């Protein structure tokens, strides 16, 4: 959750959110659609909880 | 789209937007009920946005149908996007016209150094973001298999064809996904990958439509 937010190869434009560890919240960004990395998730609810 | 034009209204008829309250994927009209797609943009709710030219304002043009049917092809993987192919059944026919149109199924495959179009509303900038309100187009060849092999080694399989140029400045990006690339009047590639959009070396590859015409018209006649 401290990693940078992962687009991934796919270009698909699906905005999912990520925690922002210096600034300490869960932010929007544009996802491609495959490969997720962990700090990705689809509510700022699941976002603020597991971070 | 990276280093592309605004396509010409309405001069690219077959486009669809596909939008689950924001747009996504785009998609290709092959016949009045159905649609193609790349199967990593599969979402169980999905309305298709045919006739669009300006995706933020109601022009008056487009038609508005919900998918009753998403099937994705039955080997695709998630991981290597390999099998990259989804097809969508319209709730009920759209209304062919003007600016709403089918695109035909390839005849063969396109060999390397044919010229594609690819169009649509995806993502204009390499670093930073920057979404077009209007459809963009953009002009690139299908390169040879061995580059496409060299710029991804291991990753490329026979269902994938690579397009572009491979010193990068132009190329498909994120909210392109799903949409055609039409080389001499039939639709050969499907936009599905790369890494970044538009750099040196690592072109865009789409699905090689020619591998699965069967599939989409047995798909079509079963269903």
């Amino acid at each position: 959750a401290g990693e940078p937010p992962y687009t991934g190869p796919c270009k698909a434009r699906i905005i999912r959110y990520f925690y922002n560890a210096k600034a300490g919240l869960c932010q929007t960004f544009v996802y491609g659609g495959c490969r997720a990395k962990r700090n990705n998730f689809k509510s700022a609810e699941d976002c603020m909880r597991t971070a | 789209i990276v280093g592309g034009y605004t396509c010409q209204e309405n001069s690219v008829p077959y486009q669809v937007s596909l939008n689950s309250g924001y747009h996504f994927c785009g998609g290709s009209l092959i016949n009045d009920q159905w649609v193609v797609s790349a199967a990593h943009c599969y979402k169980s709710r999905i309305q298709v946005r045919l006739g669009e030219h300006n995706i933020n304002v109601l022009e008056g043009n487009e038609q508005f149908v919900n998918a009753a049917k998403i099937i994705k092809h039955p080997n695709f993987d998630r991981k290597t996007l390999n099998n990259d192919i989804m097809l969508i059944k319209l709730s009920s026919p759209v209304k062919l016209n003007a600016r709403v149109a089918t695109v035909a199924l390839p005849s063969s495959c396109a060999p390397a150094g044919t010229q594609c179009l690819i169009s649509g509303w995806g993502n204009t900038l390499s670093s930073g973001v920057n979404e077009p309100d209007l459809l963009q187009c953009l002009d690139a060849p299908l390169l040879p298999q061995a580059d496409c092999e060299a710029s991804y080694p291991g990753k490329i399989t026979d269902n994938m064809v690579c397009v572009g140029f491979l010193e990068g400045g132009k190329g498909s990006c994120q909210g392109d996904s799903g949409g055609p690339v039409v080389c001499n009047g039939e639709l050969q590639g499907i936009v599905s990958w790369g890494y970044g959009c538009a750099l040196p070396d690592n072109p865009d590859v789409y699905t090689k439509v020619c591998n699965y015409v069967d599939w989409i018209q047995d798909t079509i006649a079963a269903n």
